[PDB]
C-alpha cells in the first residue's frame, strides 16, 4: 500500500486530462477502406501504446493500494472502478492480440474510453444515476410498446407475407423500369394492384423487394423491422404506398393509419405523461429540502 | 332492466331486425349482378344465376 | 426621447431586411447611407446619455455593457471596409455583427427582457445533463466511424452525403439520426455497406435502433427537466325553438349538409352525382332558411354566423372563392353544441397568453433569416450537370448515363436551376428556415449550403463544412429549446386553471360499491370450478398463449411442404384447446357468472371467430384472409394479467373519452381543409415521380384526408407544397380551355400548407397537455402514502368473504380479515 | 347459410334475455349478430371475385340489400354489446364487474 | 508525367499536382463519367 501516497494527490486531473487526450486520438483518426492507411493513422497506433501503459499503471497502482485479493470486495463496489478495469483490460488484450497474430471488430471498444470522463467527474455521476432512476416507471410503457410491435408484426406477417416480389422490368431484360424520380414499386398483373404503365415493360416476379430487399413483411424479423420504422413515423407512407401497389388501395390503410394513431401518438402521450409526472414528483420532493 | 328497458337498446334491437329481413332477402333474391358479354343478360344470385 | 429611439431601431431593421439578391443600386446606396446615419445617432445619443447618466452608473446596467460594443464594432466595420479587406469570410462577420442591433428589441419588450433571464438560468441548472448528451453524441459518432467509416464504397454513382468518413461528417450524421429525419436511408446504406439483407448485415440495424431510442430518451429527459422544473419556479418568481328533438334534428341536418359537400367530384363539375347533390343542397338550404328567418323575430356572433352563411348558400346555384367560403357549414354546430362552444371558447383563452411567446420566436426566426441571407444569398443556383459552374456555361445539351453505365447514355438539355427553398430575400429565408424547423428535408438544405461557392456560381463539393453550425444552432434553438417553452406556456394555461389526499380518499369510501365473485354450488360444479379458477391453471393457460404466439411468428415466406402442413394443424390444436378452456369455464360459472366479466366476453368472441376461421380455411380441400386475425388477438388476453399495464391503459383511455371536443376540433380542421383543397388543388394530374400521384392526391375526399394526415405526420409536406404551385399539368378529365393545360395549381398553396401545419401542430399539443392534465393525480402519485390501489385491495378481500354483494358480513369474519390489510389502511 | 344460422342463433338469446332477470344474455346475442354480418361481408367479396373471372358487369338490386344488412347487423351487434356492457368505469372507485 | 485525380474524394491533391508540374507533365481531374472523354484526349496538347 506504498502507493496510497499517490492517489490522494491531484492524480485525478492528470488522469482525466489524458482521458481527453485519448478522445482526440480517436477523433483525428481517418477511417479508410479495404486496408489502407496514411502516416497520421500509423502515428496514432503508436500513441495507443502510450495511453495503454498510462491507464494500466494507474489501475495496477490503485488495485494494489485500496483494492486487494478481497480485503473488502468494496473498492470495486463503486460501479465505476469496475468500468475502468474493463476499459483498460480490453486495451491490453486487443493491443497484444494483433502483434501475436502477426479483430477490427474488437477495435470498436476503443470508443468506450470516453466513459471514464464521467467515471472521473463527480457531477456526471449523479446526473447519470438520476437519469437511470427515472427509467423504472417506464417499465409498463416499454412492456406495452413491445407487445404492440409484436402484434403488428404478426398481423403484417399474415396479410402481407410475400406480396411485394413482382415489379415491372423491360420485356426480356432484368432492368427494372422506373421513371424520373420514382423508386421501384411493386406491381400486380391480374389484380387490384397497380398495373405497370411504362411502355416496353412487363410485370415479373423474383424481385427482392422495395428498399433493396429490406422493407417487406415476409418473415418475422423483417416484419418487425418495418413495423418499428413505421412506428417512428419515418417512411410510413412509402410502406403504405407499396402495400397499395402490391394488393390494392382500399383495405391496407386501416393497418397503417391505425398503427400511427396507436403506436406513435398514443404511446408518445403515455411516455410524456409518465416522465413529466415523475419530474414533478421529484421537484415537489426537493422543494421541501 | 336498465339495459333492457332503456330506449337506446331497443332502437338497436329493432335496427338489427331490418338487417335480419334484408339478410333473409339477400339470401333468396337473385338480382345482385349482371353479365353483358355482347341481348342475353343474366341476373345473378347465390343459389342460381 | 425614449419613443424617438424606437423610430431609429426600427428604421434600422427595415434597412437590413430590405437586402436581397440583385438589388437596384439605389438600394445599396440607401442602405449604407442609412447605416452611417444611424451609427452616428447611436454613438452620439449613447454619449449624450453618458453625460446625462455619468460614466460610472451608465456602466451599471447589463444592456449598456453591450451598447458600446455596437458603437465600437459599427465604426470599426466602417473602417475595415476602408482597408485591404477582402472575401466573404471576414465580410460575413462584419455584416452579421451589424445585426446585433436587432438584439435591442428584446431588451425593449421588457417582458422579453426577463424571458431570457429565465431561459439562461434554466440551462445553467441542466448544463451537466446537456454535457452528458454531447458525450453520448460523441461516443456514437466514433462508433459510427468504426462501423461504417470507409465502407460506403458502393460502385454506383449515387451520392450519399450522410456517411461516417471523418469526424465532422460522422457528427452531422448522428445528429441527423437523432432529429429523426431520413434516418432510415442512413440505415439502408449501412445495411448494404455490409452484405445486404442477410444474417450478418441486418444486425447493423441495432446501431440505429439504440441510437434513435436512447438518444431521444435522453433528449426528452433534457428538454423536459426544463419545462417542468424551470418554469414552475418562474411561477414563484412572478406570483411573489327550445324543443329538444327539434334541435337534435337540426344538428343532424347540419351534418347532412356538410356531408353533401364532402362527396363532390372536383374534376368533372358536370357529374350527374353533382347534379343529384345540387338539388339536395338547395333543399337543405331552404330548410336552413325557413327555421332562422323565424328566429330573427323573438329578438332584434353565432346567431349572425349562419346569417352570413346561408346568404352565399342560396345565392349560388367571385365564383370559386364564394363556393370555397361555403365551408362555414361545420361552423354552425358550435352554438347548438354546449361542449363545443365550451371548448372553442376555452382555446381562444390560451391564445392571447401564448401570444407573447409566439412573437419572440417570430423575431428570433427573423434574425436567423437575415443571417442566412447574408451567408447564402445568390449561392443556391446550380446546373443540371455539375460540371458547368456559371450560367453562361450551363447551356446546350449533355449526357446522362443510366445506372452509371457509360455505354447507355441519353441527351438532356442543361439548365440553370434555382433551389426551391433558398435565401435570396428575407421572406424566402424565413420560408426555408420554417421548413428546417419541422425537420423535413433539412439535410438537403444543409448539403446544399455546405456546397455553396460564391454569389452566382454552382456548388463545390464539401466547400464549407463549417456552415453546418448555422443549421445545428438553429435546430437547437427553435426546434428543441424554444419549442419546449412554448409547451410550458400551455401547461400554465392548463395546470393553473384546474389535505389533497384526504378529500379524495374520503370520496372513495363514500361512493364505492362491492364486487361479485359467484362462488358455485353443486359439489361437481364447485369441483370443476376450483380447478378452473386455480392460479396455476391461470399460469398453464398463459403459457399456451406465449406458445401460440411463437407458432404464428415462425411463419415465413417461400418455405417448403412441411411447415405450412404442420402450421395449419397446430392452429386446429390451439383452437380446440381454447374452446375446451372456454366450455370448462362455462360449466363452472354457470353461463350467468361467466358473461358478467368483460374479459370472458372478449374471450368468447375470440373463440367463436377462431372456430369459424378453421372452417373457412378447411373447406378449401373439402368440396376471407381477415378471419385469420382472430388468432393474433388471442394475445390481448395477456393484458388481464398485467395489473399495471391495464390500469395505465384505462387511466389514459378514460381521459381520452372524457375529452371528445378537443378531438372534435381536429376532426373539424381536417374536414374543412380537405374540402378546401379538393377545390383548390383537385384538378392537378396524377403523374408518377411527382408528389401528386395515384397514392397521394386531392381528387376524392378520402384521398385528401389521408394526404392531410400525411402532412400532419410531416412526411414530405414541403414536397407536396411544391407540387401545387401553378406550373402544373391539368388532368385530362377536367375541363380546361385548349392550349392552356399547364395552369393548374395555386400559390395559395403556400398559405394553405403553412397554415395547416401550424394549426395542426397547435391542436395536437393542446390535446396532449389536456389528456395529461386530467390524469395528473395518477401520474404524480406517491405510492407510499395512500392510494385507490389499497382500496381496491380492500374491495377484493371484502368480496371474497361476501361474494353475493348483499352489503353485510358478520363480525367474526370482519375482525379476522383485519390482519390481512396492510399498515397504510389496516 | 353459415351467416343466416348465426343470426338465428343470435335471435333466440336476444329474445330469451327478456324474462327471468336474464339481462346478461344480451352480450352473447350481440356477438352472434356481428359474426353474421361478418360472414355476409365475406359472401359479398367471393361473389365479387367470381364476377371478375367471367362483357359488362353491374351490382344492381340485392347487392345493396346485403351491403346494408351486413353493415347494419355489424354496427347493431357492436352497439348492442356496448350498450349491454356497463361502462368504462370513469372514476377511481368504479369498476367493470360492479354490483348493479 | 501526367497525373489524373479521379472521383470525388476528400484526399489531398497537392502532391500529384507537384508530380505533374515538376516532370514536364500536366494535371487533370476526372470527377464523373461525362468528364472522361475530354480529359483523356487532352494530353496531346502538351505532347505537341
Ligand atoms: C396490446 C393492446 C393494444 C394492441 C391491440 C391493437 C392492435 C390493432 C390491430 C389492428 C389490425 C389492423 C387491421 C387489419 C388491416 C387490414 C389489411 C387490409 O385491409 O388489406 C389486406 C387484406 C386484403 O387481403 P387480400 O386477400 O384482399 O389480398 C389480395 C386480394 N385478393 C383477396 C383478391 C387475393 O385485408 C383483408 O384481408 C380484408 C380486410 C377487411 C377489413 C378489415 C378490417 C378489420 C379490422 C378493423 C380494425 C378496427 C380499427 C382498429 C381497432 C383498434 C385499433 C385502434
Ligand atoms: C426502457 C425504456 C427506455 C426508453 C423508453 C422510450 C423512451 C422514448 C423513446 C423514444 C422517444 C422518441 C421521441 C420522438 C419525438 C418526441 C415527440 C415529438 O417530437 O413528435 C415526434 C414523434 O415521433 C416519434 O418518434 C414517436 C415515437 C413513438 C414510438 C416510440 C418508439 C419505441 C420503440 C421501442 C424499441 C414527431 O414530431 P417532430 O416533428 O419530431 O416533433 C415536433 C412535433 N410538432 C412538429 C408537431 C410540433
Ligand atoms: C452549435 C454547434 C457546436 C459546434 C461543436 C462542434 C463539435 C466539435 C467539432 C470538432 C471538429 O471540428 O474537429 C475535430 C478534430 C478531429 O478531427 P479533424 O482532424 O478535425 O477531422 C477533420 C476531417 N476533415 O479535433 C477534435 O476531435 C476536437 C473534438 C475533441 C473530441 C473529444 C471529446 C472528449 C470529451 C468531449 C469534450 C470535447
Ligand atoms: C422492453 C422495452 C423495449 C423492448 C426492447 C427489446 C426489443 C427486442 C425485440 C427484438 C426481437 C426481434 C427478433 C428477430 C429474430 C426472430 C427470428 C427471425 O427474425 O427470423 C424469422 C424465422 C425464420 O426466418 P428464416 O431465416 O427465413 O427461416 C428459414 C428460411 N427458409 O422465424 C422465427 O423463428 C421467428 C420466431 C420468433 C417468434 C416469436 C414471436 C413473439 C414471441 C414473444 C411472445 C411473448 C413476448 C415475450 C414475453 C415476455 C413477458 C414478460
Ligand atoms: C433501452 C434501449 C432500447 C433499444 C431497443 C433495442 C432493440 C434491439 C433489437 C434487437 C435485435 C436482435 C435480433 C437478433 C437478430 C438475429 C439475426 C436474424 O436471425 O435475422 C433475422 C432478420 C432477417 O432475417 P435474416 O437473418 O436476414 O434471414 C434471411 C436469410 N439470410 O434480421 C432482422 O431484421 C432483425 C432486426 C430486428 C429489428 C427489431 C426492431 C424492433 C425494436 C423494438
Ligand atoms: C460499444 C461498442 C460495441 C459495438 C462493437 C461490436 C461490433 C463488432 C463489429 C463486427 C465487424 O466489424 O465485422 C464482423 C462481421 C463480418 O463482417 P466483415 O468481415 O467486417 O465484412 C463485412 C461483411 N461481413 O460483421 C457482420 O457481418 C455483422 C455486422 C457487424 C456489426 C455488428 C452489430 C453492431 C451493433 C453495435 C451496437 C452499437 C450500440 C452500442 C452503443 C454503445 C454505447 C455505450
Ligand atoms: C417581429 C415581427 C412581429 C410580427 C409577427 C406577426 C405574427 C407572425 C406569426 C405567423 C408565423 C409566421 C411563420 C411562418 C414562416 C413564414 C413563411 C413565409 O414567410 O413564406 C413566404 C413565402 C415565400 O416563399 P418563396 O420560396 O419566396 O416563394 C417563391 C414563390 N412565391 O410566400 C408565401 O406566400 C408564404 C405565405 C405565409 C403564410 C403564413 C400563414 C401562417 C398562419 C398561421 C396560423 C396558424 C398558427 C396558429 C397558432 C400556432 C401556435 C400558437
Ligand atoms: C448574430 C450575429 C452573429 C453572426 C455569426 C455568424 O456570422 O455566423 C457564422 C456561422 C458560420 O460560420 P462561418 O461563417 O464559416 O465562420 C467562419 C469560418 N470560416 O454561422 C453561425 O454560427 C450563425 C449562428 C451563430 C449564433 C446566432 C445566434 C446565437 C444564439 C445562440 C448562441
Ligand atoms: C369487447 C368487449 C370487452 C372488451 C375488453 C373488456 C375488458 C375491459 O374492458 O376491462 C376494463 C379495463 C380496466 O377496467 P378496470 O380494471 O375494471 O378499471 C377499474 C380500476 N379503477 O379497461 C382497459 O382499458 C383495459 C384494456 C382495454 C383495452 C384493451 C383492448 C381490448 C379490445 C381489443
Ligand atoms: C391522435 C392525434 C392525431 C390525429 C387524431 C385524429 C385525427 C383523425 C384523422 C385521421 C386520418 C386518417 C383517415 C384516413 C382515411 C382515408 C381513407 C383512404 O385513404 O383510403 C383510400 C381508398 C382509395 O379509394 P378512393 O378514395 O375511392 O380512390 C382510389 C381509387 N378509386 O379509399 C377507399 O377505397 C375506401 C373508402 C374510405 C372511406 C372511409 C372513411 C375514411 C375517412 C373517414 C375518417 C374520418 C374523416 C373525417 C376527418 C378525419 C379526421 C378526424
Ligand atoms: C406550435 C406551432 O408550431 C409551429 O408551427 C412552429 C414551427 C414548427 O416547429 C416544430 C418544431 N419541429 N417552426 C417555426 C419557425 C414557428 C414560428 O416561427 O412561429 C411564428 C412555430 C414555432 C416554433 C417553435 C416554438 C413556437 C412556435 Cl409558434
Ligand atoms: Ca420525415
Amino acid at each position: 500500500a506504498c502507493i496510497s501516497i499517490v492517489e490522494w494527490k491531484p492524480f485525478e486531473t492528470i488522469i482525466l486530462l489524458t482521458i481527453f487526450a485519448n478522445c482526440v486520438a480517436l477523433a483525428v483518426y481517418l477511417p479508410m477502406p479495404e486496408d489502407d492507411n496514411n502516416s497520421l493513422n500509423l502515428g496514432l497506433e503508436k500513441l495507443e501504446y502510450f495511453f495503454l501503459t498510462v491507464f494500466s499503471i494507474e489501475a495496477a497502482m490503485k488495485i494494489i493500494a485500496y483494492g486487494f485479493l478481497f480485503h473488502q470486495d468494496a473498492y470495486l463496489r463503486s460501479g465505476w472502478n469496475v468500468l475502468d478495469f474493463i476499459i483498460v483490460f480490453l486495451g491490453v488484450f486487443t493491443a497484444i492480440l494483433e502483434q501475436v497474430n502477426v479483430v477490427k471488430a474488437l477495435r470498436a471498444f476503443r470508443v468506450l474510453r470516453p466513459l471514464r470522463l464521467v467515471s472521473g467527474v463527480p457531477s456526471l455521476q449523479v446526473v447519470l444515476n438520476s437519469i437511470f432512476k427515472a427509467m423504472l416507471p417506464l417499465f409498463h410503457i416499454a412492456l406495452l410498446v413491445l407487445f404492440m410491435v409484436i402484434i403488428y408484426a404478426i398481423i403484417g406477417l399474415e396479410l402481407f407475407k410475400g406480396k411485394m416480389h413482382k415489379t415491372c422490368y423491360y420485356i426480356g431484360t432484368d432492368i427494372v423500369a422506373t421513371v424520373e424520380n420514382e423508386k421501384p414499386s411493386p406491381c400486380a398483373r391480374t389484380g387490384s394492384g397497380r398495373p405497370c404503365t411504362i411502355n416496353g415493360s412487363e410485370c415479373r416476379g423474383g424481385w427482392p423487394g422495395p428498399n433493396h430487399g429490406i422493407t417487406h413483411f415476409d418473415n418475422f424479423g423483417f416484419s418487425m423491422l418495418t413495423v418499428y420504422q413505421c412506428i417512428t413515423m419515418e417512411g410510413w407512407t412509402d410502406v403504405l404506398y407499396w402495400v397499395n401497389d402490391a394488393i390494392g388501395n382500399e383495405w391496407p390503410w386501416i393497418y397503417f393509419v391505425t398503427l400511427i394513431l396507436l403506436g406513435s401518438f398514443f404511446i408518445l402521450n403515455l411516455v410524456l405523461g409518465v416522465l413529466s409526472g415523475e419530474f414533478t414528483k421529484e421537484r415537489e420532493k426537493a422543494k421541501s429540502r | 332492466m336498465s339495459p333492457t328497458e332503456a330506449p337506446k337498446v331497443r332502437v338497436t334491437l329493432f335496427c338489427i331486425l331490418v338487417g335480419i329481413v334484408l339478410a333473409m332477402t339477400a339470401v333468396v333474391s337473385d338480382h345482385w349482378a349482371v353479365l353483358s358479354p355482347h341481348c342475353e343478360a343474366a341476373h345473378f344470385g347465390l343459389w342460381r344465376i | 426621447f425614449y419613443w424617438l429611439v424606437i423610430l431609429i431601431v426600427a428604421l434600422n431593421t427595415l434597412s437590413i431586411a430590405s437586402e436581397h439578391h440583385n438589388q437596384p443600386l439605389w438600394l445599396t446606396h440607401l442602405q449604407d447611407i442609412a447605416n452611417r446615419v444611424l451609427l452616428s445617432l447611436f454613438t452620439i445619443e449613447m454619449l449624450l446619455k453618458m453625460y446625462g447618466l455619468g460614466l460610472r452608473q451608465y456602466f451599471m446596467s447589463i444592456f449598456n455593457r453591450f451598447d458600446c460594443f455596437v458603437v465600437c464594432s459599427g465604426i470599426l466595420e466602417l473602417l475595415l471596409v476602408e482597408s485591404g479587406a477582402m472575401t466573404p469570410l471576414g465580410i460575413s462577420v462584419l455584416r452579421c455583427i451589424r445585426l446585433l442591433r436587432l438584439f435591442k428589441i428584446t431588451k425593449y419588450w421588457t417582458s422579453l427582457s426577463n424571458l431570457v433571464a429565465s431561459l439562461l438560468n434554466s440551462i445553467r441548472s441542466i448544463a451537466s445533463l446537456l454535457l452528458l448528451l454531447f458525450l453520448f453524441i460523441i461516443i456514437f459518432a466514433l462508433l459510427g466511424m468504426q462501423l461504417f467509416g470507409g465502407r460506403y464504397d458502393f460502385e454506383d454513382t449515387e451520392v450519399r452525403r450522410s456517411n461516417f468518413d471523418n469526424f465532422p461528417q460522422a457528427l452531422i450524421s448522428v445528429f441527423q439520426v437523432l432529429t429523426g429525419e431520413d434516418w432510415n436511408s442512413v440505415m439502408y446504406n449501412g445495411i448494404m455497406a455490409y452484405g445486404g439483407p442477410s444474417y450478418p448485415g441486418v444486425l447493423v440495424c441495432i446501431y440505429f435502433i439504440i441510437l434513435f431510442v436512447c438518444g431521444n430518451y435522453i433528449l426528452l429527459n433534457v428538454f423536459l427537466a426544463i419545462a417542468v422544473d424551470n418554469l414552475a419556479e418562474a411561477e414563484s418568481l412572478t406570483s411573489a325553438v327550445n324543443a329538444t328533438w327539434f334541435t337534435n334534428f337540426i344538428l343532424l341536418f347540419i351534418l347532412l349538409s356538410s356531408a353533401a359537400l364532402a362527396a363532390e367530384d372536383p374534376i368533372r363539375a358536370e357529374s350527374v352525382r353533382n347534379q343529384i347533390l345540387g338539388y339536395f343542397d338547395i333543399a337543405f338550404t331552404s330548410v336552413f332558411t325557413v327555421e332562422i328567418v323565424l328566429k330573427m323575430t323573438t329578438y332584434g356572433y353565432f346567431n349572425i354566423l349562419d346569417l352570413l352563411v346561408v346568404a352565399v348558400s342560396l345565392i349560388s346555384m367571385v365564383v370559386k372563392i364564394l363556393r370555397v367560403l361555403r365551408v362555414l357549414r361545420p361552423l354552425r354546430a358550435i352554438n347548438r353544441a354546449k361542449g363545443l362552444k365550451h371548448v372553442v371558447q376555452c382555446v381562444f383563452v390560451a391564445i392571447r397568453t401564448i401570444g407573447n411567446i409566439v412573437l419572440v420566436t417570430t423575431l428570433l426566426q427573423f434574425m436567423f433569416a437575415c443571417i442566412g441571407v447574408q451567408l447564402f444569398k445568390g449561392k443556391f443556383f446550380s446546373c443540371n450537370d455539375l460540371s458547368k459552374m456559371t450560367e453562361e456555361e450551363c447551356r446546350g445539351y449533355y449526357y446522362v448515363y443510366k445506372d452509371g453505365d457509360p455505354t447507355q447514355m441519353e441527351l438532356r438539355p442543361r439548365q440553370w436551376i434555382h433551389n426551391d427553398f433558398h435565401f435570396d430575400n428575407v421572406l424566402s429565408a424565413m420560408m426555408s428556415l420554417f421548413t428546417v424547423s419541422t425537420f423535413e428535408g433539412w439535410p438537403q438544405l444543409l448539403y446544399r449550403a455546405i456546397d455553396s461557392n460564391e454569389e452566382d456560381m454552382g456548388p463545390v463539393y464539401n466547400n464549407r463544412v463549417e456552415m453546418a453550425i448555422f443549421f445545428i444552432i438553429y435546430i437547437i434553438l427553435i426546434a428543441f429549446f424554444m419549442m419546449n417553452i412554448f409547451v410550458g406556456f400551455v401547461i400554465v394555461t392548463f395546470q393553473e386553471q384546474g389535505d389533497k389526499n384526504q378529500r379524495q380518499c374520503v370520496q372513495y369510501a363514500l361512493k364505492a360499491r362491492p364486487l361479485r365473485c359467484y362462488i358455485p354450488k353443486n359439489p361437481y360444479q364447485y369441483q370443476v370450478w376450483y380447478v378452473v379458477t386455480s392460479s396455476y391453471f391461470e399460469y398453464l393457460m398463459f403459457a399456451l398463449i406465449m406458445l401460440n404466439t411463437i407458432c404464428l411468428g415462425m411463419q415465413h415466406y417461400h418455405q417448403s411442404e412441411e411447415m405450412n402442413h404442420i402450421s395449419d394443424i397446430l392452429n386446429v390444436a390451439f383452437t380446440i384447446i381454447f374452446t375446451l378452456e372456454m366450455i370448462l369455464k362455462l360449466l363452472a360459472f354457470k353461463a350467468r357468472g361467466y358473461f358478467g366479466d368483460p374479459w370472458n366476453v372478449f374471450d368468447f368472441l375470440i373463440v367463436i371467430g377462431s372456430i369459424i376461421d378453421v372452417i373457412l380455411s378447411e373447406i378449401d380441400t373439402f368440396l376471407s384472409a381477415f378471419f385469420r386475425l382472430f388468432r393474433v388477438m388471442r394475445l390481448i388476453k395477456l393484458l388481464s394479467r398485467a395489473e399495471g399495464v391495464r390500469t395505465l391503459l384505462w387511466t389514459f383511455i378514460k381521459s381520452f373519452q372524457a375529452l371528445p371536443y378537443v378531438a372534435l376540433l381536429i376532426v373539424m380542421l381536417f374536414f374543412i381543409y380537405a374540402v378546401i383543397g379538393m377545390q383548390m388543388f383537385g384538378k392537378i394530374a396524377l403523374v408518377d415521380g411527382t408528389q401528386i400521384n395515384r397514392n397521394n392526391n386531392f381528387q376524392t375526399f378520402p384521398q385528401a384526408v389521408l394526404l392531410l394526415f400525411r402532412c400532419a405526420t410531416g412526411e414530405a409536406w414541403q414536397e407536396i407544397l411544391l407540387a401545387c404551385s401553378y406550373g402544373k399539368l391539368c388532368d385530362p378529365e377536367s375541363d380546361y380551355a385548349p392550349g392552356e393545360e399547364y395552369t393548374c395549381g395555386t400559390n395559395f398553396a403556400y398559405y394553405y400548407f403553412i397554415s395547416f401545419y401550424m394549426l395542426c401542430a397547435f391542436l395536437i399539443i393542446n390535446l396532449f397537455v389536456a389528456v395529461i392534465m386530467d390524469n395528473f393525480d395518477y401520474l404524480t402519485r406517491d405510492w407510499s402514502i395512500l392510494g385507490p390501489h389499497h382500496l381496491d385491495e380492500f374491495k377484493a378481500i371484502w368480496a371474497e368473504y361476501d361474494p353475493e354483494a348483499k352489503g353485510r358480513i358478520k363480525h367474526l369474519d370482519v375482525v379476522t380479515l383485519l390482519r390481512r390489510i396492510q399498515p397504510p389502511l389496516g | 347459410v353459415f351467416s343466416l344460422g348465426f343470426l338465428i342463433m343470435g335471435t333466440i338469446c336476444a329474445l330469451m334475455a327478456f324474462r327471468k332477470k336474464r339481462d346478461y344474455l344480451l352480450r352473447p346475442a350481440s356477438m352472434f349478430y356481428v359474426f353474421a354480418g361478418l360472414c355476409l361481408f365475406v359472401s359479398l367479396e367471393v361473389m365479387r371475385q367470381s364476377v371478375k373471372r367471367m362483357i359488362e358487369y353491374y351490382y344492381s338490386w340485392s347487392f345493396a340489400c346485403a351491403c346494408a344488412a351486413f353493415v347494419l347487423l355489424f354496427l347493431g351487434g357492436i352497439s348492442l354489446l356496448l350498450f349491454s356492457l356497463p361502462r368504462m368505469p370513469q372514476n377511481p372507485w368504479e369498476s367493470c364487474m360492479d354490483a348493479e | 508525367v501526367f497525373t489524373f485525380s479521379v472521383g470525388q474524394h476528400n484526399y489531398d491533391r497537392g502532391p500529384i499536382q507537384w508530380m505533374a508540374c515538376e516532370n514536364k507533365g500536366y494535371y487533370y481531374e476526372i470527377p464523373s463519367i461525362g468528364a472522361i472523354r475530354i480529359n483523356t484526349q487532352e494530353y496531346l496538347d502538351v505532347l505537341g
